[PDB]
């Protein structure tokens, strides 16, 4: 969505504005402007700037990262069962019978 | 169509070197004026080594 352009700005009543615009138009016709343009935006960059095809998951497989949160549901049960089992030593001091 | 085939990434593609097809795609590739990323992507698929 271009439309607008970059420009050089001047005080009102500067006479040089016309000389600048003339020389800029000459440089645009004379091709020199295309050299300075190419100089700073050379096409042959390191990588494609535009492709986002760029995908990580391809095999659709579940793996030891994506699934692994479920294992914390097991671990909670393991820990809680260990904690509860050790309450034998707390209660059996005075349970009345073991 | 040429657009998707030039913008997909699963299928490698090319031609016979020194052909008019190769010279045409090289001309569209090397030129910094050329506009559609089609031609740069085709050249980048070709210009691998």
């Amino acid at each position: 969505v271009a439309d607008r352009g970059y420009g050089i700005a001047l005080q009102h009543g500067s006479p040089y504005r016309d000389v600048f615009s003339q020389r800029i138009l000459e440089l645009q016709q004379n091709g020199d402007m295309d050299i300075l343009k190419h100089k700073w935006w050379p096409k042959n960059g390191q990588c494609d700037l535009y492709s986002s095809v760029d995908t990580k998951q391809k095999g659709g497989a579940l793996d030891i990262k994506s699934f692994a949160g479920v294992f914390c549901i097991l671990a909670a049960g393991i820990v809680l069962s260990c904690f509860i089992a050790m309450l034998e030593t707390w209660w059996n001091k005075r349970k009345g019978s073991r | 169509s040429l657009q998707d085939l030039s913008k997909q990434t699963e299928i490698p593609y090319g031609t016979v070197l020194d052909s008019a097809v190769y010279e045409h795609v090289r001309m569209k590739g090397l030129n910094p004026f050329e506009r559609d990323s089609m031609y740069s992507q085709m050249w980048r698929m070709i210009n691998r080594s």
